[PDB]
């Protein structure tokens, strides 16, 4: 990108269009421009209600908006799990009994180990009310440095336009710890000294 | 082509009797072989015992041998197996399996698999 | 050239002693546009005929899996009570059955536009690799806002298919678009027919029956309205054979046909109406030249019987000794003859052994000329247009030199089989097939290349014409005599429109590393001495580490028999366990990420426990444990695939590497996966302009001279330390 | 008799030409072709087709059905008073 | 596919040791799985050892543990077993198997078989 000279001589008429592309930086941009996605988890402070005696135990609730006019269409939350954690199928099975959720028939005859990614297809996103589903997890074995699950809601006609939130019950927002300056960052995660 | 479920797992204590049946859909007496493997939580599946067509011949591995009964019954078209003292290692999975009778003991020629039955021993 | 249409690319290239292959290459820019970029080629002795191909250009990644959207019949009947029935077949690349959910959706096309039906919208699951999903008729009414089942006639139905797979890791889009709404299942064409008929004569009605997408029908009976025992069948080619009598009277002939399918009520039968007009001749001097050939297909190599029949008074007859011959293939004269006719001889018969110069077509042109008829010369003819079968006019298969027992594993040498002509050059191409699942279309084949030919041909009409001159130009010919008698001018160039354990450092796993969209670019030569004309010969190719079925698709290219583009020839990869590392296109850096790496076990028997591993890479940030890269052992059961994700956060712009290596606990074997992403900072492409300007040096500037500054771009939210494409056009603005 | 086919089918419809050698004192004498099928020694098909006068050949359709294998001969006849005035018969027989 | 023949077989006293070689007309180097596999006079043809394709991992059988070792040489095709400490039970015929590493202690995946040497110990 320089300052460049043109000698047009001749006869004749001619047009010159010069544009320059480049990487513009995007404001207000945090990429759910169409849903908006509240994943959180918490402790279940009951600490009885359940029957295999699970270590841990935490309860997840994902709460999906739609962003704009009307209601959405058959959209789906891919919930992959933390590291050690597996949904429990009680619950599994009392939201694929809904209306309008429905999980389907694979997920539901697998174990409870070994399923540590989950799809839920709605039949439609509210835009006003937050439409929000609950279920327990439990922690069936326990690992040093629990991995944060993400949750991604999208309709079905875009893989893009999605919502990828993150949840782990030790960091804010599920993210891992960086220091960031100027758009410069370096890894955190390691030990303190 | 069969179709092969199995009951009768459950939780027995140290040294107690369990017995496990497999029920097959299709006809039994067609097939040659009908094994007994289990799975241990963390191990792979080994042999555990096989029967004969006409149940004549029994194999069992080498840490069931004095214990373990495997024994067939083609009216019915199912089978049985019988443990006495069960030691706390027998925790396991097991698969009722259908195959052609070549290497009885080994599971790569047993064609049709059950589901398994969770075995669970108190000591 | 881009989709805006500016050329980025000019390129002058010779093709001497090439044998007629120039092989080019282009590298694309990261600062580009998005759609249908188009190749335009040109011979620079012809620079207004230009010849056109097209690729897209889009941010993607590849596909694990395809989808065939079905329907039962390839139309739509609009009193089919039980609406339109359509079949997903979701299928792996490597030839597995895909477990997952298709949604489903339905809607109308009409013309140029396409309405969606949402309550048609359907979720059904897929098992087995096979799904199947009903639109009803009356959702179908009640979707489009207009009354009545026969204004849906006529518009077209699409169905667009979204399949998730049971993992999520990955889903594909695909679109059955063009099913009709047809009130009956057949189309009834006369394009392959004569439009003009000698009365006294046989008329041959060359009756084109089609499926209504396009494709030809077979064994659909067919008859002349009226002459109830001329019920001819449908041959292979689609088109069958009704030859009717024609009374001698100039009288224009109309012939309506309609189909005779058992299976159909009476308003299901497709039909169409010809007006063919009687053949002229010259001082109404009922001289007729009658051209039969009782052809149905034509292999090259056999041969067929020109039947010339004379009709004429016998007071001027043993005036005819001859009949000429002329044979137009590929609009030029290709053989040039003489047909002896001893008076006496009615019908005479000559045999054309149809050799493979004949390919795709030929026209049969044949006339005599009278002197003393009336007094004044007389030119008789006809012609005939009869269909070869469209092949190459050489060979060229490729099949598997080795036994192919086996299924290849990736890395394996495989053997590669090319038969071919003698001296051919071959060029070869091995492309993925998730390629063909995103963009079918612009592909080479041999069809098109026959189209290509087939559309560029001087001859208009099939058959006859309204007079001799008629015949003359319907065939491509001008025919001029010292008398007097000519061909009508011709000035058109075209045709005039009608812990511990470390199992993965003990198994040295080397990564799976070159995944390739496209490979084997080769140009070979078939040197070898022909056995019966073909040569063959054996390359040693070596496969890539991608498990998916390669397409390879050959052209030859011979000095005495020309171009031939090859079947394609698939090469299925597959192992029995293995890592799909489902990356994403492009990570916005310093943004938290989760990917996939899918598992899968092929065994029929036996599950697995495989430890899979991230590879450290100081890149990304991810969990930091005393061990620093990151293991954990999964269990993935038979025949079935598992989804292990990582979240990673990305830190450098750039090409950054991903490897993910698996073993087998208690087996002998392992995998991995090392493969590249793109991780581009925040920012959004966005484009601004810098100038416009038009030169003008007679009005501006000075001393005949204008001198325009260009300045650097005034860009102030442009992000810090990335690269910025300036783009200069000069036009030529058109005076008149 | 002109059959100009190479292989035959049941369901195929067989063109046969019907060319006719005659001198035109004695046309539109001629009207119609008298044609028998021969089919496992016995008549299968009988049949007339009708010729204009001014049709120097016609094309009779035949529909080739199941019954027609192994082989038919197919012959055709015509008559007319010649010259000398008695009745003439002409024939003709193709084996197909 | 390859062909494969064994050497270094004989007449070896009790207490003693043994060299062999396993060698492979073709490539060795897309072969998982290579294995001893010996063959008692009157009993089957079990497993006694296998090699991985990089040589990292070894399987032994039980009655073999301490005192065989499996090692592979991918420069020249050559997979060597070698013995220590010979008990008279090792009288056998033995054999070199190739095989895809699909459950490599059982013979039932080694498509790729030798002719074996007879080893003789004494006692
Ligand atoms: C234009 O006129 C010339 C001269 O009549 C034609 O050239 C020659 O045509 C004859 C047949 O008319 C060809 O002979 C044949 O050759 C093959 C192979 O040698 C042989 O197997 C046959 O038995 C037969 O003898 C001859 O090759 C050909 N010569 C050349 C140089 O082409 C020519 O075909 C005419 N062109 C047109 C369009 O009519
Ligand atoms: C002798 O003369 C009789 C009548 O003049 C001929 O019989 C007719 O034969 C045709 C077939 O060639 C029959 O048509 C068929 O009719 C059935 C229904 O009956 C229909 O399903 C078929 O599709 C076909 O149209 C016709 O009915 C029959 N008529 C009679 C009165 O029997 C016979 O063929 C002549 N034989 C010879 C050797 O010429
Ligand atoms: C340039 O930007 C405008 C809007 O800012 C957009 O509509 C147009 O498509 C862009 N042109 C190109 C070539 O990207």
């Amino acid at each position: 990108n320089e300052g460049f000279t043109v000698t047009a001589e001749g006869k004749g008429q001619g047009t010159l269009s010069v544009v320059t592309m480049y990487h513009a930086k995007a404001k207000d941009q945090l990429t759910c421009n169409k849903f908006d996605l509240k994943v959180t988890i918490k402790p279940a402070p009951e600490t009885e209600k359940r029957p295999q005696d699970a270590k841990n135990t935490m309860i997840l609730e994902i709460c999906t908006r739609y962003r704009g006019d009307q209601d959405a269409t058959m959209s789906i939350l891919d919930i992959s799990m933390m590291t050690g954690f597996a949904p429990d199928t009680d619950d599994l099975k009392q939201l694929a009994n809904g209306v309008d959720r429905y999980i389907s028939k694979y997920e539901l005859d697998k174990a409870f180990s070994d399923r540590n990614t989950l799809i839920i297809y709605l039949d439609k996103v509210s835009h006003s009310e937050d439409d929000c589903l609950a279920f327990k997890v439990h922690q069936y074995f326990n690992v040093e440095l629990i991995q944060p699950g993400a949750v991604k809601v999208y309709a079905y006609y875009n893989l893009e336009e999605s919502c990828t939130r993150f949840y782990h019950p030790e960091k804010e927002d599920g993210k891992l710890n960086k220091l960031c300056r100027d758009e410069l960052c370096r890894c955190a995660e390691e030990n303190c000294f | 082509q069969v179709q092969l479920v199995e009951t009768g797992g459950g939780l027995v204590q140290a040294g107690g009797s369990l017995r496990l049946s497999c029920a097959a859909s299709g006809s039994i007496f067609s097939i040659n072989a009908m094994g007994w493997f289990r799975q241990a939580p963390g191990k792979e599946r080994e042999f555990v015992a096989t029967i004969n067509r006409s149940g004549g011949r029994t194999y069992y591995a080498d840490s069931v041998k004095g214990r373990f009964t495997i024994s067939r019954d083609n009216g019915k078209n199912m089978v049985y197996l019988q443990m006495h003292s069960l030691k706390p290692e027998d925790t396991a999975i097991y698969y009722c399996a259908a195959g052609t009778g070549w290497s009885p003991q080994t599971d790569c020629e047993y064609n049709y698999w059950g589901q398994g039955t969770q075995v669970t021993v108190s000591s | 050239e881009n989709p805006e249409g500016i050329p980025v690319k000019q390129d002058s290239l010779s093709s001497q002693n090439q044998l007629g292959v120039l092989p080019l290459s282009w590298d694309i820019p990261e600062l580009v546009n998005m759609g249908q970029w188009k190749i335009r080629a040109y011979y620079e002795n012809s620079p207004q005929q230009v010849f056109s191909t097209e690729f897209e250009v889009k941010e993607y990644v590849l596909p694990s899996f395809e989808v065939i959207v079905e329907p039962t019949e390839k139309f739509y009947y609009i009193y089919n009570e039980k609406g339109l029935e359509v079949t997903i077949t979701a299928r792996f690349l490597y030839g597995k059955k895909v477990e997952g959910t298709a949604f489903v959706i339905f809607g109308i096309q009409d013309g140029e536009q396409r309405i969606s039906l949402p309550e048609s919208l359907k979720r059904i699951p897929i098992e087995d690799g096979s799904g199947e999903v009903v639109l009803s008729r009356k959702v179908l009414l009640d979707g489009v806002q207009n009354p009545r089942a026969e204004d849906l006639v006529g518009k077209s139905l699409y169905v667009s298919a979204t399949v998730i797979l049971h993992s999520g890791s990955d889903m594909v889009q695909a679109e059955r678009s063009g099913i009709p709404i047809v009130t009956s299942p057949y189309q009834i064409h006369f394009t392959k027919t004569p439009k003009y008929f000698k009365p006294g004569m046989p008329f041959d009605l060359m009756v084109f029956v089609t499926n209504p997408d396009g494709s030809p029908a077979y064994r659909v009976p067919v008859a002349v309205q009226g002459e109830d025992t001329v019920q001819s069948l449908t041959q292979g080619d689609g088109v069958a054979k009704l030859s009717i009598n024609t009374h001698p009277s100039q009288k224009p002939l109309s012939i309506t046909v309609r189909t005779k399918k058992q299976e159909l009520s009476e308003a299901e039968q497709a039909t169409r109406t010809m007006q063919a007009l009687p053949y002229s001749t010259v001082g109404n001097s009922n001289n007729y030249l009658h051209l039969s050939v009782l052809r149905t297909e034509l292999r090259p190599g056999e041969t067929l019987n020109v039947n010339f029949l004379l009709r004429m008074d016998r007071a001027h007859e043993a005036k005819i000794r001859y009949y000429t011959y002329l044979i137009m293939n590929k609009g030029r004269l290709l053989k040039a003859g003489r047909q002896v006719r001893e008076p006496g001889q009615d019908l005479v018969v000559l045999p054309l052994s149809i050799t493979t110069d004949f390919i795709p077509s030929f026209r049969l042109v044949a006339y005599y000329t009278l002197i003393g008829a009336s007094g004044q010369r007389e030119v008789v003819a006809d012609s005939v247009w009869v269909d070869v079968k469209d092949s190459c006019v050489g060979s060229l298969v490729v099949k598997s030199g080795q036994s192919e027992d086996r299924q290849p594993v990736p890395g394996q040498q495989m053997t590669l089989k090319i038969e071919g002509d003698h001296g051919a050059r071959v060029v070869l191409v091995a492309v993925d097939k998730g390629v063909f699942v995103l963009n079918k279309k612009n592909k080479l084949t041999q069809s098109k290349i026959w189209d290509v030919v087939e559309k560029a041909d001087i001859g208009c009409t099939p058959g006859s014409g309204k007079d001799y001159a008629g015949v003359f130009s319907d065939a491509g010919l001008t025919f001029t005599s010292s008398s007097g008698q000519q061909t009508a001018q011709r000035a058109e160039l075209q045709c005039p429109q009608p812990l511990d354990e470390d199992i993965i450092a003990e198994e040295n796993i080397v990564s799976r590393s070159e995944f390739p969209e496209s490979w084997l670019w080769n140009v070979e030569d078939l040197k070898e001495p022909p056995k019966n004309g073909i040569s063959t010969k054996l390359m040693n190719i070596f496969l890539k580490d991608s498990i998916t079925t390669w397409e390879i698709l050959a052209v030859s290219m011979s000095d005495k028999k020309g171009i031939c583009v090859a079947d394609p020839f698939e090469v299925t990869v597959m192992q029995d366990f293995f890592i799909d590392l489902r990356l994403p296109y492009s990570v916005v850096r310093n943004e938290q990420v989760e990917i996939r790496a899918v598992l899968y076990n092929y065994r029929q028997n036996q599950e697995l426990k495989v430890r899979v591993e991230l590879l450290h890479n100081p890149a990304f940030c991810s969990l930091a444990t005393t061990k620093r890269r990151h293991q954990q052992t999964v269990t993935i059961p038979p025949k079935s695939s598992l989804s292990v994700p990582y979240v990673i956060v990305p830190l450098k712009t750039g090409l950054q590497e991903v490897e993910v290596k698996a073993a087998v606990y208690h087996h002998f074997i392992s995998d991995g996966v090392r493969k590249s992403l793109k991780v581009v900072p925040e920012g959004i492409r966005m484009n601004k302009t810098v100038a416009v300007r038009t030169l003008d040096p007679e009005r501006l500037g000075r001393e005949g001279v204008q001198k325009e500054d260009i300045p650097p771009a005034d860009l102030s939210d442009q992000v810090p330390d990335t690269e910025s494409e300036t783009r200069i056009l000069l036009q030529g603005t058109p005076v008149a």
